[PDB]
RNA sequence: CGAGAGGUA
DNA sequence: TTACCTCTCG
């Protein structure tokens, strides 16, 4: 098993650069790095060797692949591959099923609330620390744009932001140069209901990219944006 | 959306009443939902 | 002795069961019919077994299609009844009923309708080890004992010696004491069982006692045992055998069975099925004759036989059984592979058996027993994929339920070799290869290694060691897989998707043969019942285009033909003479050609110049760009033929004197086509009125009304919304056709017929498209067809490109023209625009391809709806675009509305356009008179049927409205 | 602000006797009564006329044909003027036949009978109320076994004061010869009881007020040495601990919520609107008779023998009556929720039987099927292909699927044009194609949307909107950049087309739902409509560049592009021309602010003259400035690839610009 | 993949999801009685459970979908989250 | 109209 | 899981 899969990996790490460097316009590159269509793993699977393979019940076979579609599978090999397309139409009829239940019960937890007040009132906000968790600066960045503050941020007399201000990607930049810690922000568990939701603390909508309206579904979206990626 | 039965047998016995804040309650009664143009502002 | 040597034919399987129950199934049914006599003592009823017959047919197969009738088989048999008044004998043969009869290719016909009936496939009767891995500390095993009846029967040991039986809901049950109920001895036991310490420390029959002889077998080779064959019974020895094992487990010394596994698992087929019907109309009978025995009584009558006992009873099962099993299924017809796979089916559901949302994930993947037996490839995607499967090529039913697969013998014995056929617990006990004897080194070929099978795994190991080896081409696969070529450089996932799409295939007006094909095509042909082949010898001495007359020794045959008729599913069958007259033939050869079939060999395309690039966009996705040619020449028209059928100003103008509309009209939809009761044509249906059957019918109370059938012919050719494929997984609908002049063109001048995207192929893995484009232009210019067989690396590397490179250049050089073969790129060349008669910059692949014509047609999906007929108690829009209907919102889109915030929009889908009667006739109006429509204010019709059915379950649901400005509370009806 | 205030309310609730009755209940110009039905019959033995006192009585239900009473005469309705509203001969509510599908009708049960919902539930809300073991309380329900203690309301001169007994031996005929005929009954009724009507009774004469006391009282004192024993125990404890808060619970409720406790014993019986349960003949349907029609019948059966019987027989036992009641009770209980107790209750030939619940409950249950979703009007489908030069708001619709969907609005046009006479005139020109037609067609769907969804609706952008062109052709032809929201692919997928009627509608689907508006996807706020596939490798080739090196040059270029450009025209010019390739190398005059993105990096060679210019070669520029510091030349090393995609972005802005203008 | 998601979100075992977690609730509660009275403990101890418990299931859907490449905002699990996390079980002893 | 079966995406 | 289509059968 570990010779087999240290040979298979080695040529596919290999096969970028051979492109690169010795066949740049190929249609077979240009296809996948383009963005197009392809990835690796599908055309290592053409041009260099399929590999080892699972059997039912998670158990690697003992006679590597050693072919590409190219050249052609021999038939032993031909049967041991059959195990896996089992597999993914299995999984892909189970998936597509699977993913309507959660859809289902998700939308019905989260129907009822739609934003339907200015502000709430709350003086209360999260605290989000670079630290407090190891997070890479991605984490940091993503839960913080898009969000109303809570407290005035200040370096040394001067305030870089105020209560009431959103945040977007150049503010939290200089949260970062200036390491800024603990930052307070109004989220959707700081809010004074479970009924509906208030502008401030929902925040910036995805779509329009400005404070979100009054009388938006904010669950119906949420049930949905959950779900639709479940089918990957 | 689930138990129907049961859930229609507690509140008979209780009288209860509803009040239509919600999305899928206006839906079965055929009326405008509360939201969007629908929340009147 | 058939299928060593050849591929078996395609139908066999049916044949032989059909021909068991003929002669065992019947005698052994009908010999448990009981002798009947009532109360104290009565009259005696003997049913004779000895002496059955059954007669043949009074009407030819082709008149029961013609007028509905069933094809069936008359049983008579003799019997004696001794009137217990009488003392005397009389004696005749009574018409039980009647039995149907099969054609050879495996169908029934039982009404007017073609009938195949499906394999089954479930477990085996037979003792099974499981060990339960236990919650707490050792795990916990258990034995269980399938039946006949079905039931199972449980005996478990724990951690402390329990030999506990768990057939009781309760925990502790005595597997001791049913021992004892043997009349055992405890002295007995003892003696008996091995492991007695143990055991010492420790100190119905109707169902799962009767183990069929299936059922004992299993037994006796899972625990050695001889209790002899004719012995069926669960004896009570075995129960202590068991039980023996059961420990010797949980001291190290066993087996876990697979319950996967083909050993344990058997067939079920025509054979069986209706002899299990013939049974059950048996009991029928009796009880039918048991009250006419009564009806003598009171009229006090000397009883003949015969009156005794009618034909109801066989008959009415038969009926029930072919048309509402869920194994019985009506035949596909699309074209001639169709009727082939069908037969092939092997369903794990079915009665008695699975259900679908029911069954495990592990059902449904691939067992190493598998092999050689059922198909790795075909299922049938859905939630039903993994339980419904087809039979290999070579694959045959034993003497008992189980597959079996062929294997050559290579082990030295005087004759050297045999092929053997065996069952799926034999092979794994012996070491199989599938490799070949091409490789010397400076030993002996005998000290050379290869890859091979034993026990469920893959080992490498000498030549001299192995003990069969397996020799066909096509026996692992089945019949559709068998007709792709290079199947060797197709990902397997598309090859589930390639062998679906041949079976949508449309049988088109003029057929073709392909270039590139497998050389299962020939069988395929012969198989189908779509060619006429002959019965005899003999020479050609008259032919017309209805019918052949063959003459034989003195004798004059005459063979009629198929001249433009309907199947199924609305496609055309017509069959075109191959014998000129004045010649030859032996029997079994070929004398017509039917639909899909040109010289005897399946042709379901055509093939066609293409080339692989990009075209302005018109292929983005998996679209198709198409000549003109296409259209014009006529290469893709098919025909379909429609019934519509009823029981008895410009329009009008068809009708006859009685009013049925004329042969060889042309009638357009609205169009009346028999005389307030009349039947008028549907939107979509434009044809010649090919056919006009008034026929008149049996079988009703009344003469049953009088069925008036139209057949009528709508020629289709290809158009924009059309999807094509080829053999290799690939599919397209087509988008825009244009002009020659326009199409890309070769160094040649001429210009390609289809255009397809390029990016498709390295997503979905089929390489195998681009070696059969390449050999197909070499055999068109070289005038040559090839046929190969597949996985033709077995005799070298890279020996598929060595086939289709040779072949390029050969054309090239013949007819001479250099770009078939160029030495820079090889199977690419250079083409221009027909635009501007520039060259495009990149060198392109062409080749010839051959591509299908599937039966999803753009006419039989558009549709569309205003106003219209609506539903009784629901009020809504009809369902259906035959019946005229709308479309749904449901849930999930609803949903999407919403997110929206489109209230406005959503409401009017909830009432104007569907349910509020009062609302939607107004909204007619208002449109044709250019006004505004109001906002609903009562409830839809969905909301007053809630209440109804509520108030019906004693509860009541009021909705009430409180005003604001005054407070008063006003109740809405 | 102050808000804008509606308030809506829907309110369930159990129902009294008089309240079913006044639901079926009508009293006719003689002063009759009308609404039992009694007789099982359903319409007639192939006379297809309703039957009276049937299950599908007319006067009972309404008329069936509109103004054509019992009789058959006709009276136009819609003139109350001089209308029996029920003749003489017959009632006839001669107003309409939409009656039947509202009208209520009444049985009524000579025995009293109990809901299965309350008695089935673990926590039996009969039982939660009645304190006393749920074995006992239904074995008087479903077996014959007598209760002896009834009313606590009354006082009774018998004083056994028992419980259900199922012994009768105790003296019972010389107990009804001493009393007097009747005095018995008094007694019997105070005293024994049997069936339901003794729960009805203890039921109804209750004190809630008090129930609460005593269950408060041995609630608290209860808990005894409570979570200190053996686990069996604790667990005893506990349960019982609960019974108590949930019974004291329930009666709190029946204090304050106006529902009487006795209506769960059921006197009257409900029946469905006629058209409901269609039972239209089966002809040739075999279904078509409703299994509502056939539980209704058995019921309306078993209750009409024990009237008769009861009426007929005072002479014979209780053991008669006895019989029969069960009977009457078990085709209640399948009617409303069978399956409950799990009894097959089925024909044989037939499945189990539907109940009432069966028809609730579920998918196919009324709400989910029908109430949440339904079909509708005005709709189309078709399959879908790739339409690449249409517009981002526009979509190509075949003109089969319009005239259909538009035929309202065409029909409008030919008469406002006076091309018709009347409506029924323009139908024909709609069916013989004429050419007009289809002017009037396209004038009216100018600038009116349609709206398109794909099935699996995933997501928002499932349904969009888009203006619809005519096309000839069977197909709807798709922008190529709206198919990753509809996730379509052109390998066999449908849609189907929806137009929206109302002015409302029309302006929020142009407003709020047109693909411009919506380019962003709600998840994380990325582009959801970017180039993808072929248009991707386009792009690609234009900017890939071109060979630098060895792959350009055989031998180094030591021991020994050209074209230079003054604007970019000219540069895309030659390359029409052929005089260049798209990867040869080129110069360009530039005369804006260095905005080219290239590395960090310091100049390759500065050549510097006496006189005092300088020229500055970076690997992608030539900068060469002058002693006063002034840049007099700027040049770029490019492609025409390049400059042709520069020239695209900067073009389509320019020309949006001078469009609004 | 998506089975661990619906457990997570269909919380049949607290510890079920972290068994840190069900420690942490479990020892809360206890400690914090002794430690407090009547009118604050109840309150602090259920801030400090829900906080806790809040962050834990967000952060364990989170990781299952950052592994496959998806990306999906917070705010949109938090809405959900807040309705799972909203009540509370008043006790044996408690009647009035 | 109630069941069953074969497909499609 | 959704939607879509055809058929037979009492
Ligand atoms: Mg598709
Ligand atoms: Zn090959």
């Amino acid at each position: 098993i570990e010779i087999w899969y240290a040979t298979s990996e080695y040529l596919r790490q290999e096969m970028n650069p051979n492109f690169r460097m010795t066949d740049p316009f190929n249609p077979v590159h240009i296809m996948s790095f383009s963005g197009a269509r392809g990835n690796a793993s599908q055309v290592h699977q053409l041009v260099g060797m399929r590999g080892l393979m699972s059997d039912p019940q998670g158990q690697m076979i003992d006679l590597p692949i050693q072919s590409n579609l190219r050249e052609g599978l021999s038939l032993t090999e031909y049967i041991i591959s059959c195990y896996g397309a089992r597999k993914g139409v299995v999984d892909t009829a189970v998936r597509t099923s699977d993913a309507g239940y959660l859809t289902r019960r998700l939308v019905e937890v989260v129907q009822h609330i739609v934003v339907r007040r200015t502000d709430c009132g709350t003086a209360r906000g999260i605290s989000v620390s670079p630290r407090n968790g190891m997070m890479p600066e991605r984490i940091f960045i993503q839960t913080l744009i898009g969000r109303v503050l809570a407290d005035d941020i200040y370096m040394g007399p001067r305030c870089i932001a105020t209560r009431n201000q959103d945040i977007g990607i150049g503010l939290v930049n200089r949260f970062i140069t200036f390491r800024a810690q603990p930052i307070s922000i109004r989220t959707p568990f700081t809010c004074r209901s479970t009924s509906w939701i208030c502008r401030l603390c929902y925040g910036r909508s995805p779509t329009h990219g400005d404070l979100v309206e009054l009388g938006e579904a904010v669950g119906i979206i949420a049930g949905q944006s959950i779900g639709e990626p479940g089918t990957q | 959306f689930q138990e129907t039965a049961r859930v229609l047998a507690k509140a008979a016995l209780r009288g209860r009443i509803d009040w239509l804040k919600g999305l899928k309650e206006n839906v079965v009664l055929g009326g405008v939902i509360p939201v969007g143009t629908g929340f009147k502002g | 002795n058939e299928g060593i040597s050849t591929i078996p034919g395609f139908n066999q399987i049916q044949f032989e069961g059909f021909c068991r129950f003929i002669d065992q199934g019947l005698t052994e049914e009908l010999y448990k019919f009981p002798k009947i006599e009532d109360t104290d003592q009565e009259i005696e009823f003997q049913l004779f077994v000895e002496t059955y017959q059954l007669v043949e047919p009074l009407i030819k197969e082709r008149d029961a299609v013609y007028e509905s009738l069933t094809y069936s088989s008359e049983l008579y048999v003799s019997a004696g009844l001794i009137w217990k008044n009488s003392r005397d004998m009389q004696e005749q043969t009574i018409f039980i009923g009647n039995i149907p009869l099969m054609n050879s290719l495996g169908t029934s016909i039982v009404n007017g309708i073609y009938r195949i009936v499906i394999n089954q496939i479930l477990q085996s009767p037979g003792i099974y080890y499981r060990s339960e891995l236990d919650h707490n500390g050792i795990s916990v095993y258990t034995g269980t004992i399938i039946s006949d009846w079905g039931g199972r029967s449980e005996l478990e040991i724990d951690r402390k010696a329990r030999i506990w039986a768990r057939v009781s809901r309760k925990q502790k049950i005595s597997i001791l004491v049913l021992s004892s109920a043997m009349g055992l001895n405890l002295r007995e036991i003892l003696e008996n069982v091995c492991y007695p310490e143990i055991f010492l420390s420790f100190l119905f029959f109707q169902q799962r006692c009767e183990l069929g002889r299936i059922g004992r077998r299993n037994m006796n080779r899972r625990l050695n045992l001889d209790i002899p064959q004719n012995n069926t019974f669960l004896l009570p020895r075995d129960i202590l055998a068991a039980a023996d094992h059961l420990i010797g487990l949980k001291f190290g010394m066993g087996a876990l069975d697979d319950m996967n596994h083909l050993k344990n698992k058997r067939i079920r087929s025509v054979a069986d099925l209706l002899q299990d019907q013939f049974g059950l109309a048996l009991v029928r009978l009796e009880n039918v004759v048991r009250g006419t025995i009564c009806g003598a009584i009171r009229h006090k009558l000397i009883p003949t036989p015969q009156n005794l006992v009618t034909s109801t009873p066989l008959t009415t099962t038969y009926e029930s059984f072919f048309g509402l099993h869920p194994l019985s299924q009506v035949l596909d017809r699309t074209n001639p592979l169709t009727q082939i796979v069908h037969g092939r089916k092997l369903s794990y559901l079915g009665p008695g058996g699975l259900t679908g949302r029911t069954a495990s994930f592990r059902i449904r993947d691939i067992h190493p027993s598998h092999y050689g037996r059922i198909c790795p490839i075909d299922t049938s995607e859905g939630i039903n994929v993994g339980l419904i499967g087809s039979l290999a090529i070579h694959a045959r039913i034993g003497h008992w339920g189980s597959l079996e697969s062929p294997f050559y013998e290579i082990s030295e014995r005087s004759t050297g070799v045999r092929m053997l056929y065996l069952s799926p617990g034999r092979d794994e006990y012996y070491m199989v290869a599938a490799g070949n004897s091409l490789a010397l080194n400076q030993d002996i070929q005998e000290e050379q290694v290869v890859p091979a099978r034993y026990r469920q795994e893959f080992l490498t190991i000498a030549w001299e060691q192995v003990h069969l080896r397996s020799i066909f081409p096509f026996q692992y696969f089945s019949i559709g897989a068998s007709l792709i070529p290079f199947i060797e450089h197709n990902d397997a996932n598309r090859a589930l998707m390639s062998s679906n799409m041949q079976r949508q295939a449309v049988p088109l007006s003029r057929s073709e043969k392909c270039i590139v094909g497998t050389g299962l095509e020939r069988q395929a042909a012969l198989d189908s019942g779509a060619l006429a082949i002959a019965e005899r010898e003999g020479r050609v001495v008259y032919t017309n285009t209805d019918k052949i007359l063959l003459a034989g020794n003195g004798d004059i045959l005459s063979i009629p033909l198929v001249i433009y008729q309907r199947s199924n599913k609305n496609t055309c069958m017509h069959q075109k003479l191959q014998v000129p007259r004045g010649k030859c033939i032996k029997k079994g050869q070929i004398l017509a050609d039917g639909a899909a079939t040109v010289g005897g060999e399946l042709a379901l395309g055509k093939n066609v110049l293409v080339a692989y690039m990009p075209w302005e966009g018109y292929n983005s996705e998996d679209a198709v760009l198409i000549s003109e040619r296409l259209v014009y020449e006529d290469i893709y028209t098919s025909f379909h033929i429609r019934k519509y059928e009823i029981q008895t100003a410009h329009l009008l103008r068809n009708l006859d004197k009685n009013g049925i509309v004329m042969l060889g009209s042309w009638v357009e939809t609205g169009d009346i086509l028999v005389g307030e009761t009349c039947l008028k044509l549907p939107i979509g249906g434009r044809g010649r009125v090919i056919d006009v059957r008034w026929i008149q019918k049996r079988g009703g109370s009344s003469y049953n009304p009088e069925t008036i059938r139209v057949y009528i012919l709508q020629k289709r050719e290809i158009k924009v919304g059309d999807k094509v494929a080829g053999r290799h997984g690939n599919k397209g609908i087509i988008s825009k056709i244009l002009p020659r002049q326009d199409m890309p063109y070769l160094q040649d001048g001429r210009s390609v017929d289809m255009v397809f995207n390029p990016l498709g192929v390295p997503s979905r893995m089929n390489v195998g498209q681009i070696f059969e484009c390449s050999l197909g232009l070499a055999g068109s210019l070289l005038d040559r067809h090839y046929r190969i067989a597949p996985f033709d690396e077995r005799y070298e590397q890279e020996a598929s490109r060595k086939l289709v490179f040779s072949e390029l250049y050969e054309a090239s050089k013949q007819t001479a023209n250099p770009w078939v073969f160029e030495p820079e790129y090889p199977g690419k060349s250079r083409i221009f625009d027909g635009r501007t008669g520039n060259p495009f910059e990149q060198p392109v692949i062409i080749g010839k391809p051959y591509i299908l014509k599937l039966i999803h047609q753009v006419d039989d999906k558009i549709h569309g709806r205003s106003s219209g007929h609506y539903a009784l108690v629901t009020q809504q829009p009809l369902r259906g675009r035959a019946k005229q209907g709308g479309q749904r919102v449901g849930e999930m889109e609803v949903w999407a509305l919403e997110g929206f915030g489109v209230a406005h929009i959503l409401q009017e889908m909830l009432t104007y356009k569907s349910d509020h009667i009062r609302a939607r006739q107004e909204v007619l109006g208002t449109t044709i008179i250019g006004g505004t429509i109001p906002n609903p204010e009562d409830a839809p019709e969905s909301f007053r049927l809630l209440v109804r059915e509520l108030r019906s379950l004693a509860l009541e649901l009021n909705h009430f409205l409180v005003s604001e400005k005054n407070f008063q509370i006003n109740r809405k009806e | 602000m102050i808000d804008r205030y509606k308030h809506q309310q829907l309110r369930i609730g159990s129902v009294s006797p008089q309240q079913i009755s006044a639901w079926a209940t009508k009293i006719l110009p003689n002063g009759e009564i009308v609404g039992e039905v009694t007789k099982p019959y359903t319409f007639h033995y192939k006379t297809n006329k309703p039957e009276k006192d049937g299950l599908f009585c007319e006067r009972i239900f309404g008329p069936i044909k509109s103004g054509i009473c019992a009789c058959g005469n006709y009276r136009v309705i819609g003139d109350e003027k001089e209308d029996p509203k029920f003749c003489e001969q017959c009632g006839v509510e001669f107003v309409d036949s939409r009656i039947r599908r509202y009208q209520m009708g009444y049985i009524k049960l000579a025995c009293p009978v109990t809901h299965v919902w309350y008695l089935k539930r673990l926590p039996s809300y009969i039982a939660n109320l009645l304190d006393k073991p749920l074995k006992e309380l239904e074995g008087l329900v479903y077996c014959d076994f007598s209760f002896a203690r009834p009313i606590t309301k009354k006082p009774t001169f018998l004083r056994l004061r028992g419980l259900f007994e199922y012994e009768i031996q105790s003296w019972k005929y010389s107990i009804p010869l001493f009393f007097t005929t009747q005095g018995f009954d008094t007694f019997r009724n105070r005293e024994i009881s049997t069936g339901a009507g003794a729960i009805r009774e203890q039921l109804a004469d209750l004190d809630l007020r008090i129930i609460i006391e005593n269950s408060l009282v041995e609630w608290e004192e209860l808990g005894e040495e409570g979570h200190t024993g053996n686990e069996w125990e604790d667990r005893k404890v506990g349960r019982r601990k609960d019974f108590l808060v949930r019974r004291v619970e329930l009666a709190k409720h029946f204090i304050r919520t106006n529902i009487e406790p006795e209506w769960m014993v059921l006197c009257l019986l409900p029946v469905l609107p006629p058209e409901l349960r269609p039972i239209i003949q089966i002809d040739g349907g075999k279904l078509m008779s409703s299994d509502i029609n056939e539980l209704y019948r058995r019921v309306i059966y078993r209750n009409n023998t024990l009237t008769d019987l009861l009426t007929t027989s005072r002479s014979t036992p209780g053991e008669l009556v006895m019989c029969q009641e069960k009977l009457v009770q078990e085709a209640v209980d399948t009617l409303l929720d069978n399956g409950i107790r799990g009894q097959p209750m089925r024909d044989g030939h037939n499945k189990v039987y539907k109940s009432f619940s069966d028809v609730i409950e579920g998918k196919e249950g009324r709400f989910r099927e029908t109430l949440l979703g339904k079909r509708v009007d005005y709709s189309g489908r078709s399959v879908i292909v790739v339409g690449p030069s249409l517009s981002l708001h526009r979509c190509g619709l075949p003109r089969e699927i319009a005239i259909e969907l538009f035929q309202t609005f065409v029909i409008r046009g030919l008469i406002r044009q006076h091309l018709a006479s009347n409506i029924g005139v323009a139908k024909s020109k709609i069916r013989e194609k004429e050419p007009i037609v289809w002017e009037i067609l396209q004038e009216v769907m100018q600038g009116h949307p349609v709206l398109l969804n794909r099935a699996p609706t995933l997501h928002r952008l499932g349904i969009q909107a888009f203006q619809p062109v005519l096309v000839e052709g069977r197909a709807i032809c798709l922008h190529p950049l709206v198919c990753k929201g509809f996730n379509a692919d052109f390998d066999g997928d449908q849609m189907a087309v929806h137009v929206p009627l109302s002015l409302e509608a029309q302006v929020e689907a142009r407003l709020l739902m047109f693909s411009h508006m919506n380019l962003l996807s709600p998840a994380i706020g990325d582009p959801i409509s970017v180039p993808t596939q072929d248009m991707l490798i386009g792009l690609y080739v234009l900017t890939s560049g071109n060979h630098r090196g060895i792959c350009v040059n055989r031998y180094n270029p030591c021991n020994r592009k050209e074209p230079f450009f003054s604007n970019s025209y000219d540069a895309i010019g030659a390359y029409r021309q052929k005089r260049i390739n798209l990867d040869s190398p080129l110069w360009l005059r530039w005369r804006l602010d260095q905005r080219v993105i290239a590395s960090r990096e310091t100049p390759i060679e500065v050549h510097y003259e006496s006189l005092g210019t300088f020229y500055e070669i970076y690997g992608h520029y030539l900068i060469v400035r002058s002693l006063k510091k002034q840049i007099l030349f700027i040049y770029i090393r490019t492609t025409v690839g390049h400059i042709a995609l520069y020239r695209e972005i900067e073009e389509a802005i320019q020309g949006f610009s001078r469009a609004y203008s | 993949g998506l089975p661990k998601v619906e457990q997570v979100l269909e919380v049949r075992s607290v510890d079920s999801i972290s068994m840190n977690l069900e420690k942490r609730i479990e020892g809360w509660n206890k400690c914090i009685t002794r430690i407090l009275g009547i009118p604050w403990g109840f309150l602090i101890g259920a801030e400090l459970t829900i906080a806790q418990s809040r962050i834990s299931l967000v952060n364990k859907i989170q990781q299952v979908y950052r592994s496959q490449g998806v990306q999906i905002h917070n705010r949109h699990l938090e809405i959900i989250v807040r309705q799972i996390t909203s009540k509370v079980l008043v006790s044996e002893d408690g009647m009035s």
